[PDB]
């Protein structure tokens, strides 16, 4: 579980100012919380420009991912983080996502939320 | 709205609801040694 | 007073065996023995699931399974298990853990082959502990010590007159250091229950008839200031010091203990500990006692099951329902127990090994003063509390790995967990107040109101596919919804180590919340329970139930927008004692502001902002002004 | 050496001997006290004795215990003789009202016509002005102080009539107060001493004899500054040489001058009664001190004439040379400035509630000195032998001095310490009290266990040195030294804590000092069960993973044997008697932690691995066995005849060790047999190799020594490890079944030579299990140059370890279910099989004619 990846992650880490960090985490696991929350990637990109011959907003990413991989944006974050992340998931999460780069029938965005209106917020 | 997605977290794959059945809860972490 | 606590198990025996059991080196060809705390923690947890109620919850979600369960629920072949068949179990426990603790290499040698007279104090305080235990195996509870609040002593000693009676104030009363006792020192006593009942009584009727002279918390405090001087009139200097009051470790007995009788061993080890110990066990009786004399509202508590389908019966499907929430209760959950904030965490949930094994003795001393009282169903309530206190490892491992949409179980703690953050999640100087833990909040109420009809919609599908609804049903629920009221009032007995918790106004905190809940469940049923059949009933099952998860979704989305420094959350988990006790003045004192009640438009904010109207976004009931000055 | 065993004649006129000495402590409590009734009564003829000079006396010096506790109660009732008699004189000077003529009068208890002074003074300004008198008399004679003067002007006007009250009453009828909380008090408990005035809530009494009488004068908080300054210097062991000299023993060691050391402890006595002149009423109430501290006069509990003469010897050993098994100059320095609050208030603690258990200690010790003594005057004629070998394979470095000579001995060092440890566990039939501290007559032959008793005590220390944190201190208790160092140096040293001064206890502390150690430091059964699980459990080794382990044990034996040094100097270091006994009290501590029932330390089968290795550990002067036996076969043969590498010598030691049961007797006797087959396998055989070893050569291992032997077995057992390892990572439980784990053995009883293709055989085996079996023994009965009736002869006369008992044939698996016991399914499944290859093994056995 998360409680034991934290404790799979205390003989790889190699600064005792990060061990004692994370031996304090580890010790008051029974008596407080302890979770994991990821942090938030934003994918900037022109929205006009990119969304026009697209049929959806979940079709018009892929086909800006597409652009960014092959390949300065300011999405040069991400598809690093991808081909980081899709390295250490080793054997099936590579594959599909080198042959995402190939099919336009694949879509890898997708929603985690029933979408309402607004789609967008315009900030006044 | 919550739309519910396949599980296949660090948490929530297969693979770890079984392995958290494999090991019992220690007598030896629960003394605190 | 004094006659009516005797203490059986001393605690110099006791704690060799769960704070000390490293010292103690098991007999030849034998693994080292693990503390005994911890082999009662685990054998409790190992006893449920062994015993035939415990097995049918534990495989609740096997479908095959549970119809045996229904099966025997509507034959009447079902019991909760019932702790005198733990006891039995716990006395052949015991009887092995101390005869491990005699068969070592280093007792042997000194206990069993010599004659007992004089040998060390220890090895027959370590006999004495057993033969009172057998005698008595079902009478005692036990005990653990774990928050103090011990003074400062200067450590050369001084002249103590006999009849000196140091602790006459409040400035006698009070604590410099606080010292938490998280490793644990249990022991054990019994409960005279007709002496007792001799005392309680006297002291309500000079309550009542003087109360010229007492108000609700001047006279809690002033019993307890007896029951330190009762503790003082044991105290005696062939015993101990001053500084071996103060600290556990230098408790012993007297010098002169091996030579003593056997009559006069029992009533040395009654002594011995009621010098350290009377106070908190005399006033735990105390407490449940003189506040449950007080509110009038407990005989409006208990006639609601006891008139229609009682649960004094044990086998009825009120029985059933009522057992089956409070095994999925998992009293005081494991996941809230780490939500919670260190002020308003219970004493007994800081125990590093054998939590469930305070709790469930703990809160069979409740049900004995229910017992005591003819509140014969609330005698009932508590034993399933400390039945189902094995389920405190249960609600951890749940959030861990076991799935969330498929288990009830699951969403049904993940909305508790909410619970405790229901003000807390509204605040998108901290301009939000903290919320009052010892108030239990409207979602709660609807959480329990989702495994009620849970289970009877499981228990109900197998009645008509086997085999009224209307009045029947309504005692069921009458019955059964309060006795939420005594499942969330009773956390404020937990907090007994300390007076200073008791002292606010709501004192009387079993009136004032019943009444907010009589109001709520009224507003219940009068509307959704104005119309019940069978084709409703599982309607407004999966129409709370996909509200139980919209609201245990809550919890995915707000944590991850959360941010470390807000100048309220720093505050609320601060550990200084100095502002410890500010909160917990606090939330009693600014508990009844909030209310019970969910609304359904908490999170839909208004985007346009007038700063007069900046309020609106906020949406809590007490919302104080805090304004920065600088 | 087991006193009450009558099996052996040598020793029977000497056991017989012992006994006349322990009848004889009876005729000292004969010649002074009368039993009459149940009282006991000085005899007539010594009514008039003054009983001042009892140090002088032979009954002091043989009941040492008891002395001591009567010269408390005198220096205790001379010192308050003192104080209450300077009340009259400075009544007068200090006081305007009332005058210390009228306070003869008032308070006289002779009897005329209790001693409540308010109802009979009945004057309330004299009253008031009266206890501010004493207050300042109290506070006069406390001027030394800031802390305590502070805590006696606080008391009232009553609280200081209470003082004086029993004051009075102490003087005039020789024993305290105890009206207050009376079921418990015993005799004794009643009876005047620094514990029992302080029980009886008079600490005002304490008050006066901390600051002008005993020293560190100061409070609790000035005691940092007092401990710093008892430090002394460090002792040349030049000057320990000029004691020394002047004597020699019956070991033909020099001894201290025992004359001079019983004259240095007696000037404390002579000090207390010095220049006290007794009084017709005094010579009446210090026959009250002599009755009440001698009434506890027992056979058991005496000093007899060996540890009478050695306990001087300590005393005067550690208060000049400080000779403890800790230095006391290392304990003051372990401490820090703030924590000495704590260290005294855990020897209060300690010492107030164990005072009784520690003199019944002392004494119990006293016994077991007195056979150590007896254990030198046995005859060693008959058990030696003349001949002697170039390298000590059977003589011990911290045995006896006396047995240290380089000779072959049938009774070595070790199984005399055995035989003392052996006395505490023959027992009578029926059971005794002897723990009753009463005078008795009877000889009690059952005697406690001296480690027993004290492992009690050390279960009070360390409780008691978890109050300072509130983790149980459990691993961690070899941090927290100090708290116990400290103790014991208010016990073997000059008790400065007046609130819990007792007696001096030396015995007491020479085995509290190493029981502590020991079941702190060094011990292992109690710490937790997955970590140094091997060392917990005796059993014979089959992969040699635990060599980290074996390491552990150097450093804690060594850390041991550091310790059991009473001299720390080394600096023209040099053996003397009194160090020699307290090294073979040494001995019998740490044997006595290992050996339970009758059976012999290295015999017994229930005793761990780890206290069988540390036992052989410290009388080779803190070598290892395994140091001990390489250094020695390395040196006396040529071991590159049987192809072991100097590397891996000392694994071959541990490997043979752990086939008898972890016995260091066992393989010594195995190991010379090796060195004498060594020398002569090598005129007569060419050299083999075992770590490479052919097919063809495998009746070079058929004339191999007993280790060489086994330590090929091993090779078998690591081989058949490592398949069934890797045929269960193969088959992963695909084609894992039972007829597998038949076959995995089926492989093991075969193959008898370790192969480089392992799997290559296994797969040729379970094609052909008799062809290949046919392969072994046509490849020796060729190759090797005997008859083959004679090569037959010789396969079946060597059977490999495994084989032979149901727990050898065991750990192959367990060594297999061990390593793949991770989880729930892959360790039940793992239980499953076993019961299906336990029907196995029946149809292996046979047995030899």
């Amino acid at each position: 579980s998360q409680m034991t990846a934290i404790k799979n992650l205390y003989s790889t880490v190699e600064d005792e100012q990060r061990k004692q960090l994370l031996k304090v985490i580890i010790e008051n696991e029974s008596t407080n919380d302890i979770s994991v929350q990821c942090p938030t990637y934003n994918i900037k990109l022109h929205y006009t420009k990119e969304c026009a011959n697209s049929n959806n907003i979940l079709k018009c990413i892929d086909e800006f991912l597409r652009k960014t991989c092959e390949k300065k944006h300011p999405s040069a974050d991400l598809c690093e983080h991808l081909q980081f992340l899709f390295e250490s998931l080793k054997n099936p999460y590579l594959d599909n996502f080198k042959k995402f780069m190939t099919n336009s029938d694949f879509t890898l965005i997708k929603p985690q939320s029933v979408w309402n209106v607004p789609i967008f917020d315009i900030y006044k | 709205v919550q739309l519910e997605t396949s599980n296949d977290g660090i948490g929530y794959r297969k693979q770890d609801v079984l392995y958290e059945t494999d090991k019992p809860q220690t007598m030896d972490e629960a003394s605190y040694e | 007073m004094k006659k009516s606590l005797t203490f059986l198990v001393h605690v110099n025996s006791f704690l060799q065996l769960d704070f000390f059991h490293q010292l103690n080196e098991p007999p030849l060809g034998l693994p080292r023995s693990y503390p005994l705390s911890l082999v009662l923690e685990h054998k409790f947890k190992e006893w449920m699931n062994s015993s035939p109620a415990g097995f049918y919850f534990s495989n609740y979600q096997n479908p095959y399974i549970r119809k045996d369960l229904h099966d025997k629920v509507l034959s009447q072949k079902f019991e909760p298990p019932k702790m005198n068949q733990w006891n039995k179990v716990l006395k052949s426990l015991i009887e092995c853990a101390y005869d491990m603790y005699f068969e070592q290499r280093h007792v042997k040698n000194l206990y069993k082959y010599h004659n007992i007279y004089n040998i060390n104090n220890k090895l027959m305080l370590m006999r004495d502990s057993i033969d009172l235990y057998k005698n008595n195996f079902d009478d005692v509870l036990f005990f653990a010590d774990i928050f103090n609040m011990r003074k400062y002593m200067t450590a050369t000693p001084v002249y103590k007159k006999v009849k000196d009676r140091v602790y006459h104030t409040l400035h006698s009363i009070t604590g410099n250091s606080v010292n938490f006792y998280k490793y644990g020192i249990i022991y054990g006593f019994k409960v005279n229950k007709e002496i007792l009942k001799e005392v309680v009584d006297e002291l309500y009727s000079i309550y009542n008839f003087n109360t010229d002279i007492f108000t609700d918390t001047s006279f809690l405090q002033t019993v307890y200031l007896l029951f330190r001087r009762i503790e003082e009139t044991y105290r005696t200097q062939r015993r101990d010091d001053k500084i071996s009051v103060n600290n556990v470790f230098f408790m012993n007995v007297a010098n002169n203990y091996s030579k003593l009788n056997k009559e006069e061993r029992e009533i040395e080890i009654h002594n011995s500990m009621a010098s350290r110990y009377y106070a908190k066990t005399m006033f735990a009786a105390f407490q449940m006692l003189f506040s449950t004399m007080l509110s009038n509202n407990v005989d409006n508590l208990d006639k609601a099951y006891g008139l229609s389908e009682n649960i004094q019966v044990a086998t009825s499907t009120s029985a059933f329902l009522t057992f089956a929430y409070v095994y999925n209760g998992s009293i005081m959950d494991s996941v809230t127990n780490s939500l919670l904030p260190p002020y308003a965490k219970k004493p007994i949930t800081q125990l590093k090994y054998g939590k469930t094994f305070v709790f469930s003795n703990y809160f069979m001393l409740a049900s004995k003063m229910y017992d005591m009282l003819n509140y014969k169903n609330l005698s009932l309530l508590c034993e399933y509390q400390a039945v189902a206190s094995a389920n405190f490892y249960s609600a951890k491992k749940v959030g861990q790995f076991l799935g969330r949409k498929f288990l009830p179980i699951t969403t049904y703690f993940l909305v508790m967990r909410i619970s405790w953050t229901h003000a807390f999640t509204t605040g998108q100087s901290g301009y939000k107040s903290p919320e009052s833990f010892f108030f239990t909040h409207g979602l709660a109420a609807e959480a329990s109101k989702y495994l009620f009809f849970y289970f009877f919609t499981n228990l109900y599908l197998d009645a008509y596919k086997s085999f009224f609804n209307r009045n029947f049903f309504m005692e069921l629920v009458n019955g059964f919804m309060y006795a939420f009221c005594f499942f969330a009032i009773s956390q404020m007995y937990a907090y007994f180590e300390n007076i200073n918790f008791y002292i606010t106004s709501n004192f009387r905190f079993l009136d004032r919340y019943y009444g907010v809940f009589n109001k709520y469940f009224i507003n219940y049923a009068i509307i959704k329970l104005k119309e019940i059949t069978s084709d409703l009933l599982i309607k407004y099952e999966r129409e709370a139930y996909l509200s139980m998860k919209k609201y245990g979704y809550l919890g995915e989305v707000i944590a991850a927008r959360l941010s470390p420094k807000d100048k309220i959350m720093n505050y609320v988990h601060e550990t200084n004692e100095d502002i410890m006790s500010n909160l917990r003045r606090y939330d009693m004192e600014n508990a009844f502001k909030n209310k019970m009640s969910t609304y359904v438009d908490d999170f839909a904010f208004f985007d346009d902002c007038g700063k007069n109207e900046q309020f609106l976004n906020e949406r809590c009931d007490y919302c104080p002004v805090i304004e920065e000055v600088e | 050496l087991v006193l009450t065993s009558q099996s052996n004649e040598n020793l029977l006129p000497n056991k017989e001997k012992l006994f006349e000495q322990i009848v004889d402590q009876i005729k000292y409590f004969d010649e002074y006290f009368f039993a009459s009734g149940g009282k006991i009564k000085v005899k007539k003829g010594y009514l008039k004795y003054n009983f001042l000079d009892i140090y002088k006396q032979p009954v002091c010096s043989a009941y040492l215990h008891l002395c001591s506790r009567y010269y408390e109660s005198v220096s205790i009732y001379i010192r308050l003789k003192k104080v209450f008699n300077g009340i009259p004189a400075f009544l007068d000077k200090n006081c305007r009202k009332v005058k210390g003529e009228e306070f003869k009068k008032l308070m006289d208890m002779e009897l005329k016509h209790y001693i409540d002074i308010k109802k009979e003074l009945n004057d309330e300004k004299a009253y008031k002005q009266l206890m501010s008198a004493i207050r300042k008399y109290v506070t006069t004679l406390t001027k030394a102080d800031s802390d305590i003067t502070y805590f006696v002007k606080q008391l009232d006007d009553e609280e200081i009539e209470r003082f004086l009250i029993d004051l009075n009453f102490f003087l005039y009828n020789g024993f305290l107060r105890i009206t207050e909380d009376k079921h418990l008090i015993n005799a004794d408990d009643v009876s005047p001493s620094y514990i029992n005035l302080y029980r009886s809530n008079n600490i005002v009494a304490l008050y006066i004899l901390k600051t002008q009488y005993e020293e560190n004068k100061l409070s609790e908080y000035r005691a940092h500054k007092f401990y710093r300054r008892k430090r002394v210097s460090n002792i040349t062991n030049d000057m320990i040489k000029k004691d020394f000299t002047q004597t020699n023993a019956l070991t033909n060691l020099p001894n201290l001058d025992n004359k001079k050391t019983t004259e240095y402890y007696l000037k404390e006595y002579e000090n207390f009664v010095e220049n006290f002149q007794p009084d017709l009423h005094d010579i009446m109430k210090l026959q009250l001190f002599f009755t009440m501290a001698f009434k506890d006069c027992n056979v058991n509990q005496n000093f007899t004439e060996t540890s009478k003469k050695l306990w001087f010897d300590l005393l005067y050993a550690y208060d000049k040379f400080g000779w403890f098994y800790i230095h006391p100059n290392e304990v003051i320095n372990s401490i820090n400035k703030t924590d000495f609050v704590r260290h005294v208030l855990v020897s209060r603690n300690f010492l107030l509630k164990n005072n009784d258990q520690l003199t019944f200690l002392e004494t119990q010790v006293a016994k077991i000195v007195e056979i150590i003594n007896l254990s030198l005057e046995v005859d060693k004629s008959p058990d030696s032998l003349d001949f002697s070998i170039p390298m000590n394979f059977f003589n011990h470095k911290n045995g006896y001095h006396v047995m240290n000579d380089d000779k072959l001995k049938l009774l070595t060092s070790y199984e005399y310490i055995d035989s003392i440890a052996n006395n505490y566990f023959f027992l009578s039939e029926y059971k005794n009290d002897v723990f009753r501290t009463g005078n008795n007559f009877k000889l009690y032959f059952n005697l406690p266990n001296i480690y027993s008793l004290a492992y009690q005590l050390f279960n009070e220390l360390a409780i008691n040195i978890n109050v300072i944190t509130n983790v149980p201190l459990k691993k961690y208790l070899k941090y927290n030294a100090s708290y116990a160092y400290f103790t014991l140096m208010n016990m073997i040293g000059k008790n400065h804590d007046i609130y819990s001064k007792g007696s001096r206890f030396v015995y007491a502390s020479y085995i509290l000092g190493l029981v502590f150690f020991i079941e702190s430091h060094i011990d292992i059964a109690r710490l937790k069960p997955k970590d140094f699980f091997f060392m917990k459990q005796s059993l014979p080794i089959i992969d040699h993973v635990y060599h980290k382990d074996l390491k552990t044990l150097k450093k804690n034996c060594t850390l041991l044997t550091d310790f059991m040094k009473i001299n720390k100097n080394s600096q023209n270091y040099s053996l003397t008697h009194t160090e020699e006994m307290i090294k073979i009290l040494g001995l019998l501590t740490v044997t006595l932690w290992a050996k339970e029932g009758k059976k012999s330390v290295y015999y017994d089968d229930d005793v761990s691995l780890y206290r069988k290795l540390m036992v052989s550990c410290v009388f080779n002067g803190g070598e290892t066995i395994q140091e001990k036996l390489a250094n020695n076969i390395e040196k006396s043969c040529d071991i590159s005849q049987y192809g072991i590498k100097s590397k891996n010598l000392k694994d071959m030691i541990d490997i043979n060790l752990s086939i008898h049961k972890w016995n260091p007797a066992e393989i010594e006797k195995l190991a010379y047999s090796f060195v004498l087959s060594c020398k002569m396998q090598k005129l007569m055989y060419k050299p083999m190799n075992v770590e490479k070893l052919p097919l063809e050569d495998y009746y070079k291992l058929s004339l191999a020594p007993d280790m060489v032997k086994t330590y090929h077995c091993y090779k078998l057992g690591k081989q058949a490890a490592e398949l069934l390892e890797s045929i269960i990572l193969k088959k992963k439980f695909v084609r894992f079944r039972v007829t597998d784990a038949i076959d995995v053995y089926d492989f093991f009883y075969i193959k008898k030579v370790l192969s480089s293709r392992i799997k290559k055989e296994y797969n040729e085996f379970l094609q052909d299990k008799r062809a290949f079996e046919k392969k072994e023994l046509e490849t020796i009965l060729n190759n090797s140059p005997f008859s083959e009736e004679q090569t037959m002869k010789l396969i079946n006369s060597y059977e490999c370890h495994w084989f032979t008992s149901y727990e050898n044939f065991r750990i192959l698996w367990m060594h297999a279910s061990s390593n793949l016991g991770t989880g729930t399914y892959l360790k039940n499944f793992f239980s499953e099989l076993w019961q299906n290859i336990r029907f196995l093994f029946k149809s292996k056995l046979k047995i030899r004619d």
